[PDB]
C-alpha cells in the first residue's frame, strides 16, 4: 500500500498529448492574460483588402433595397467606400440590422477672403444622430 | 452615455490679434 | 474507446483496492460483509477482464497493420471527398461573383436612369 | 504635430450663427447606446 | 428574386469557404509539421508514468502541477542549478 | 521495433470545443458562439 | 566544435526554460530578459528547440511560446506585479483538470 | 542578482551566434529530464535482468495467475516464518520478486498500447473526417438545390410577366 507504483496504470492524457503533439505553445490554457490587457492585432493585418469586395456587395445592397434620393449626378460605388456625393459641395462618407459610419470628407468653398476650419463636426454629430435614427 | 447637455462653448475660437 | 487499456487499467485499480483491502484487515459485523462483497465485485471484474481478453479483447497477435491500412484508405477518401467539396465551392463562390456584379449593374442602371 | 494651432477666421465665422438654424429644422435623437 | 438567391447562394458559398479555408489549413499544418507517432508515444509514456511532465493519474487534493516544467529539475537537478 | 510499421499520418488534434471560457474549480462550459457573421466584419481600421 | 553542435542543447534549451519561468517571472527585469534590444532578437533567433525538427525530445514545454509572445516587449511591460502574476498563476491552475471533463 | 555574466554575454551578438539548423538530437544532452537519447527502455524484459517468471505470452490471465502464484508463496513463506522460526527472509524476496514482474507486465501493457492508442485516434479521425464530408456534400447538395430553385424560379417569372 506504499510502493505499489510498480503495479500503477499508465495515465494516457489524450488532450495533453494531442496538444503537446504538435501546438509547441500553451493553448489548453487561459490565454487572455496579455490579450486582454493588450491592444493587439489578430487578424486583417493586409487580407482586409479582401473583405472591400464583400463591403461593396453590401453597400450596393442596400443602396438598391434603400429608396435612393434624386440623382443630382452625384451618386458613385466604388472599393474603399461609397463616395456619397460630389455635386457642388457635396461631401463623401459610408460604412465600415447593420451599422453606418460616417465623416470620410467635407464641405467645399471658393472665393478666398483660408475656408472656415473644422468645426463641421457639430452637424457630423447630428449626421452621427441621423445614422442612429435610421428613419 | 456620452453627454446628457447642451454644448456650444467648447469650439470657442480664441482672437489674439489685439492690435 | 473499447480499448485493451481500459480493461487493464480497472482491473490493476481493482488489484490495488483488494492488496489495500487485505493489508487493513491483517493488522485489525457490517465490515466484514462489506470486504467479502468488495472482494466478490473485484473477482467478477477480474474473471470478466479476462473473458475479454480472452474472447473479445484484442491480444497480442493481430496487430492494426489493417486498421492502419483501413485508415488510410478513409483519410484519402476523405481528402478526394474534401478536394470534389472544394471545387464545388470555388464554382459556387464564382457563381455568385457573378450575380453579385450582374446586381450591383443593375442597380446602377436602374439608379442612372431614374 | 498639429493639435495647439486653431486657425481663426472671423470673417466667415457668421456661420456660426446659421450653426443654430439646423436642430431648430431637426434636431438630434438621443441614444444612450454605446454599443 | 435576385437578392433573395443572392442572399441564400452567400450564405451557402461562406459556409463552403469557412469549410474549404478550414480543410486547407489543415493540410497545411500537416504538410507544415508532421513527424512519426512512434517517438511522441515513446516520450509520452516515458514521461507520463511519474509526475514529472504534467499532473499525472494519481491527482490528489492539491496538484502538484505548475506553469514550470517542474520542481526537482531545480532542486537537484542541472537544469536550474547549472551555475548555483 | 528497429525497422516497424511506419505510417506517415497527419498530425490532427482536437478542435471541436476547447476550453475559452476560464473556470473556477470545475463547471465549466465553453465560450465559442461562433459569431461568424460579426467576425466578417471586425477590422475597425482607420479610413484615411 | 562548440557553437555548432554543442551549444544548441547545453545553453539554449537549460537557459530558456530557466529565464521564461514563471518563478523568476520578476527577477528578470533587472539583467535583462525580454528588455534589451539584444536580448529578444537573439532568444527569437534561437527558436530551433520546438520546431519540426527536433520532436524526438518534446519533454518540457512553453520553449518557443516565450519567445514567441512572452518576449515580443508586449507581455514584458504589465504582469510584473505581485498581484496580477498571482492572479495569472491562480486563474492558469485550475485549468488542470483536463482528464476528468476530456469527454 | 544571480544570473550567467561572461556565457549570457559571449552569445549575445549577430551573425554566428545565433543557434544552427537543429540535427537529429542522438547524443549527449541534458533536455528536460532525459538525455535526448531515444530508443532507450527504462526497465528490462521478464527474461533479461532478472528472474525468468512471466512467459513471452503476457497475457492478462497469465500475469493474474503468476501474481495469484507469487502471493500463494509469499503466504506460504509468512506462515512457515510466523510458525516455526524468523531466521527465514524469502519472503522479502519473493515480495520484491512478484513486484518487479508486475513492474515488467507494466510495462510490456504500456509498450503495446501506444499502436492501439494510435489505431484509436486513427479510427476516430477517419469518423470525424467522413462526418465533416458527410455534411460538406449536404450543404453543396442544398447550394445545388438552391441554385436549380433560384434558376426556375427566375425562368417562371420572366415567362409569366
Amino acid at each position: 500500500r506504499d510502493a505499489l507504483v510498480h503495479a500503477r496504470l499508465p495515465s494516457f492524457a489524450i488532450p495533453y498529448a494531442i496538444d503537446v503533439l504538435t501546438t509547441g505553445s500553451y493553448p489548453r490554457l487561459p490565454t487572455c492574460i496579455r490579450d486582454k490587457i493588450i491592444p493587439p492585432d489578430p487578424i486583417t493585418k493586409i487580407e482586409k483588402q479582401a473583405t472591400l469586395h464583400q463591403l461593396n456587395q453590401i453597400l450596393r445592397h442596400r443602396l438598391v433595397t434603400t429608396d435612393l434620393p434624386p440623382q443630382l449626378a452625384n451618386l458613385t460605388v466604388a472599393n474603399g467606400r461609397v463616395k456619397f456625393r460630389v455635386e457642388g459641395e457635396f461631401e463623401a462618407t459610408l460604412t465600415v440590422e447593420v451599422p453606418w459610419r460616417l465623416l470620410k470628407l467635407e464641405i467645399l468653398v471658393e472665393d478666398k477672403e483660408l475656408v472656415h476650419s473644422m468645426q463641421i463636426d457639430f452637424i457630423h454629430q447630428l449626421v452621427q444622430s441621423r445614422l442612429f435614427a435610421d428613419e | 452615455p456620452k453627454k446628457k447637455d447642451v454644448e456650444f462653448l467648447p469650439p470657442q475660437l480664441p482672437n489674439d490679434k489685439f492690435k | 474507446m473499447a480499448d485493451r487499456l481500459t480493461q487493464l487499467q480497472d482491473a490493476v485499480n481493482s488489484l490495488a483496492d483488494q492488496f489495500c483491502n487485505a493489508i487493513g484487515v491483517l493488522q485489525q459485523a457490517n465490515p466484514t460483509e462489506e470486504y467479502a462483497q468488495l472482494f466478490a465485485a473485484l473477482i467478477a471484474r477480474t474473471a470478466k477482464d479476462i473473458d475479454v481478453l480472452i474472447d473479445s479483447l484484442p491480444s497480442e497477435e493481430s496487430t492494426a497493420a489493417l486498421q492502419a491500412a483501413s485508415l488510410y484508405k478513409l483519410e484519402e477518401e476523405n481528402h478526394e471527398a474534401a478536394t470534389c467539396l472544394e471545387d464545388v465551392v470555388y464554382r459556387g463562390d464564382m457563381l455568385l461573383e457573378k450575380i453579385q456584379s450582374a446586381l450591383a449593374d443593375i442597380a446602377q442602371s436602374q439608379l442612372k436612369t431614374r | 504635430k498639429r493639435k495647439e494651432e486653431p486657425s481663426s477666421i472671423f470673417q466667415r465665422q457668421r456661420v456660426d450663427a446659421l450653426l443654430i438654424d439646423l436642430r431648430q429644422k431637426f434636431p438630434p435623437r438621443f441614444v444612450q447606446q454605446k454599443s | 428574386q435576385l437578392q433573395k438567391q443572392l442572399k441564400e447562394a452567400e450564405q451557402i458559398l461562406a459556409t463552403a469557404v469557412y469549410q474549404a479555408k478550414e480543410k486547407l489549413k489543415s493540410i497545411e499544418k500537416a504538410r507544415k509539421g508532421a513527424i512519426s507517432s512512434e517517438e511522441i508515444i515513446k516520450y509520452a509514456h516515458r514521461i507520463s508514468a511519474s509526475n514529472a511532465v504534467c499532473a499525472p493519474l494519481t491527482w490528489v487534493p492539491g496538484d502538484p502541477r505548475r506553469p514550470y516544467p517542474t520542481d526537482l529539475e531545480m532542486r537537484s537537478g542541472l537544469l536550474g542549478q547549472m551555475n548555483n | 521495433m528497429s525497422g516497424v510499421r511506419a505510417v506517415r499520418i497527419s498530425i490532427e488534434s482536437a478542435c471541436e470545443k476547447q476550453v475559452q471560457e476560464v473556470g473556477l474549480d470545475g463547471t465549466e462550459t465553453y465560450l465559442q458562439p461562433l459569431s461568424m457573421s460579426q467576425n466578417l466584419a471586425r477590422l475597425a481600421q482607420r479610413i484615411d | 566544435d562548440d557553437a555548432g553542435n554543442r551549444l544548441r542543447f547545453q545553453l539554449e534549451l537549460e537557459f530558456v526554460q530557466c529565464l521564461a519561468n514563471p518563478n523568476y517571472l520578476n527577477f528578470l527585469a533587472q539583467r535583462g530578459y525580454f528588455k534589451d534590444k539584444a536580448f529578444v532578437n537573439y532568444l527569437k533567433y534561437l527558436l530551433y528547440w520546438k520546431e519540426p525538427e527536433y520532436a524526438k525530445y518534446l519533454k518540457y514545454p512553453q520553449c518557443l511560446h516565450m519567445l514567441e509572445l512572452l518576449q515580443y516587449e508586449h507581455f514584458r511591460k504589465e504582469l510584473v506585479n505581485a498581484q496580477c502574476a498571482k492572479f495569472i498563476d491562480e486563474q492558469q491552475i485550475l485549468h488542470w483538470q483536463h482528464y476528468s471533463r476530456k469527454r | 542578482m544571480q544570473y550567467i555574466k561572461e556565457y549570457t554575454d559571449e552569445n549575445i551578438q549577430e551573425g554566428l551566434a545565433p543557434k544552427p539548423p537543429p540535427p537529429i538530437k542522438d547524443s549527449y544532452m541534458m533536455f528536460g529530464n532525459q538525455f535526448q537519447c531515444d530508443d532507450l527502455i527504462i526497465r528490462p524484459l521478464e527474461s533479461q535482468g532478472i528472474e525468468r517468471l512471466h512467459p513471452m505470452q503476457f497475457d492478462h490471465k497469465k500475469e493474474l495467475r503468476k501474481l495469484n502464484m507469487s502471493i500463494l508463496i509469499n503466504f506460504l513463506d509468512l506462515l512457515d516464518i510466523l510458525i516455526r522460526s524468523p531466521g527465514s527472509i524469502k519472503r522479502e524476496e519473493k515480495l520484491e520478486d512478484l513486484k518487479l514482474l508486475f513492474v515488467h507486465v507494466h510495462h510490456l501493457i504500456n509498450e503495446y498500447r501506444p499502436h492501439q492508442a494510435r489505431e484509436t485516434l486513427r479510427v476516430m479521425m477517419e469518423v470525424q473526417k467522413r462526418q465533416r464530408l458527410e455534411t460538406a456534400e449536404r450543404f453543396q447538395k442544398h447550394l445545388e438545390r438552391v441554385i436549380e430553385m433560384i434558376q426556375n424560379c427566375l425562368a417562371s417569372l420572366p415567362d409569366d410577366l
